[PDB]
């Protein structure tokens, strides 16, 4: 079979490959809740990507991936 | 996707092709750009004769092998089959 | 474009093109904080489309591109970041140009996300390519080739 | 849509003319008058480059023509110490 | 079902609201009493839904675990950060 003609919708999205912050559950382009009234992105050795303030509180809490039991650190 | 470059003393042609596919089509498209009858082709793999049916990945070369980078030493000859005399490249110049 | 063509520079080399590009270009702490961002894409496509050298070279021998990829926000203000870029390399500079420290902006992009913009907005040349391994393997070239080519093993 | 690249030292390379036309001064070559139009042979005279960088131009032209954009991976195009600042040369004069 | 996902796609959504209402507040003033936050919040998220007083006892409950928002040690009903 073939086709004669097709109609398409695509989602663009940019190319980064973290995709939100999962602290204040805010997407990384805006600023996180701590940071919205008045920030740098941190990532991780695990492809954790999150805000600055959400990372350095919850390293202030505890050494572990919000998501998954891994030890965290910078880059 | 593989690539060959198919040598026949001065003359050189960069071909592209499939990794499973026979060379039957390779020999139809060296006649189209060559301007010859066709069944005089044969194909040298470091000179040895290969089958006319058999697929040209599993012949010596694959697509791992050979890159759009340098393919492969394809040699081809035409029945007048002629001697594999395959000129070389010219040698670099003795750098200082 | 007046000033443009007087190719004003600082202390170090820089441009006017530059310190649009540079992120440590000091913003006066008053009220210019607020309206006042560099990196700016709108400052560089002006400057862009006024003439700016896009190939110009600092003291340390940074292009414009060399201190866009260096940016550490590349996330925050991407849309900024995407855009400068763009306007960058069609404006014509060199994706691969080395500064005095032989140090690609590939190499000197020190952030994974304007690796992927920088590394899909390259065009591939040949002469880039042999340029490179010209200047990697130290091959004496002066007075063996053109002299507009002898820049472009320059910071090829 | 095959064009004959002959070099120097008498060596003919035959590239797809959309591999060639990655080039410049060879686009400039095939267009105006000569264009030779038997849409299988487009040969052109390299009287200067000689056989190896014109070898490694047809590589680069395939490999240019595979990865135009895609395999974020790239790989790596081998230049020799030996073949650079002559293949520079070459890509110069083509406008590569 | 796909009505009442989308209701409840905007639960999720109000409660980061709520969040992000609680703690641009409490980074003005520092600490406020229990019951005068709950009035500041709902005056904020006011062009927007309404919300419910027991879903924003909650969102501090939730702010609490986040160590966003902590009940200080002096009274109860004063909330303190860390
Ligand atoms: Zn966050
Ligand atoms: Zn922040
Ligand atoms: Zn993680």
């Amino acid at each position: 079979f073939e086709v004669k003609k097709w109609n398409a919708v695509a989602l663009w999205a940019w190319d980064i490959v973290v995709d939100n912050c999962a602290i204040c559950r805010n997407h990384i382009m805006d600023l996180c809740i701590e940071c919205q009234a008045n920030c740098t992105v941190a990532w991780g050795v695990c492809n954790h990507a999150f805000h600055f303030h959400c990372i350095s509180r919850w390293l202030k809490t505890r050494q572990v991936c919000p998501l998954d039991n891994r030890e965290w650190e910078f880059q | 996707d593989v690539f060959l470059m198919i040598r026949r003393h001065k003359t050189t042609i960069f071909t592209d092709a499939k990794e499973s596919s026979t060379v039957f089509e390779l020999k139809r498209i060296v006649e189209g750009i060559l301007k010859r009858p066709p069944d005089e082709q044969r194909l040298y793999k470091d000179d040895q004769l290969l089958d006319d049916g058999k697929t040209l990945g599993e012949c010596g070369f694959t697509s791992q092998t050979a890159r759009p980078q340098a393919p492969a030493t394809v040699g081809l000859a035409f029945r007048a089959f002629e001697a594999l005399c395959i000129e070389p490249f010219s040698s670099p110049p003795e750098l200082p | 474009y007046n000033l443009i063509h007087l190719d004003p520079r600082t202390r170090e080399g820089f441009t006017l093109l530059h310190l649009a590009v540079n992120s440590n270009t000091p913003v006066d702490d008053f009220h210019t904080n607020d309206v006042c961002s560099f990196p700016n894409a709108l400052v560089t496509k002006l400057l862009l489309d006024c003439g700016a050298e896009v190939n110009a070279v600092d003291n340390e021998g940074n292009s414009a591109l060399h201190i866009i990829v260096q940016y550490n926000r590349p996330i925050s203000d991407f849309l900024t970041l995407h855009s400068i870029i763009i306007s960058l390399v069609e404006a014509g500079a060199h994706t691969d140009m080395t500064n005095k420290q032989n140090k690609t902006p590939l190499d000197k992009s020190t952030t994974g996300v304007s690796e992927i913009l920088l590394k899909t907005q390259m065009k591939m040349s040949l002469k880039c390519l042999a340029a490179r391994a010209v200047r990697a393997n130290d091959i004496n070239y002066q007075d063996q080739i053109p002299r507009t080519l002898e820049e472009f093993v320059g910071f090829h | 849509m095959y064009v004959k690249l002959i070099s120097s030292d008498g060596h003919e390379f035959i590239v797809k003319r959309e591999h060639a036309l990655t080039s410049g001064t060879i686009k400039a070559m095939l267009s105006g008058p000569g264009q030779f139009a038997e849409n299988e042979t487009n040969e052109v005279n390299f009287r200067e480059i000689p056989s190896h960088v014109l070898s490694k131009v047809c590589m680069y032209f395939t490999y240019k023509v595979r990865y135009t954009n895609s395999s974020t991976e790239i790989p790596e195009f081998p230049i020799a110490p030996e073949i650079a600042l002559e293949l520079l040369m070459a890509a110069n004069f083509l406008d590569c | 079902q796909e009505m009442e996902q989308t209701r409840s796609a905007v639960d999720e959504d109000r409660k980061m609201y709520l969040q992000a209402a609680i703690v641009r507040i409490m980074k003005a003033r520092k600490v406020l009493r229990h019951n005068a936050l709950i009035q500041e919040v709902i005056s904020q998220s006011r062009a927007r839904f309404n919300p419910s007083i027991s879903m924003i006892k909650k969102c501090i409950e939730v702010l609490i675990d986040k160590q966003y928002i902590e009940r200080s040690q002096a009274s109860a009903d004063e909330y303190s950060y860390v």
